[PDB]
């Protein structure tokens, strides 16, 4: 029962951890996508800066 | 006296034998209860092994 309760708490916890993990995955991906766009936008302005600097 | 002691020795023998007979019954009854208790013990222990194994 301790081991079964262990599993119920742990399985639920493992799921909570799976969810927190999924949440960190979603959040890092959103943040990463912000970074993809922040970096993309950076590239657009950095590229434009090069073009504008060249100009 | 030999005859009275004989009636009493035979009685004592009868009583001692009667006690052996009562006691033979106590043996068969306790012997069977012990075999059963050993089986009950084995059962509790086998259940313990299965419960522990379940654990």
């Amino acid at each position: 029962d301790e081991s079964e309760r262990g599993m119920k708490v742990i399985e639920s916890r493992a799921q909570k951890d799976e969810e927190k993990m999924e949440i960190q995955e979603i959040q890092l991906k959103e943040a990463k996508h912000i970074a993809e766009d922040a970096d993309r936008k950076y590239e657009e302005v950095a590229r434009k800066l090069v073009i504008i600097e060249s100009d | 006296d030999a005859q009275e002691k004989l009636e009493l020795a035979e009685k004592k023998a009868t009583d001692a034998e009667a006690d052996v007979a009562s006691l033979n019954r106590r043996i068969q009854l306790v012997e069977e209860e012990l075999d059963r208790a050993q089986e009950r013990l084995a059962t509790a222990l086998q259940k313990l092994e299965e419960a522990e194994k379940a654990a």
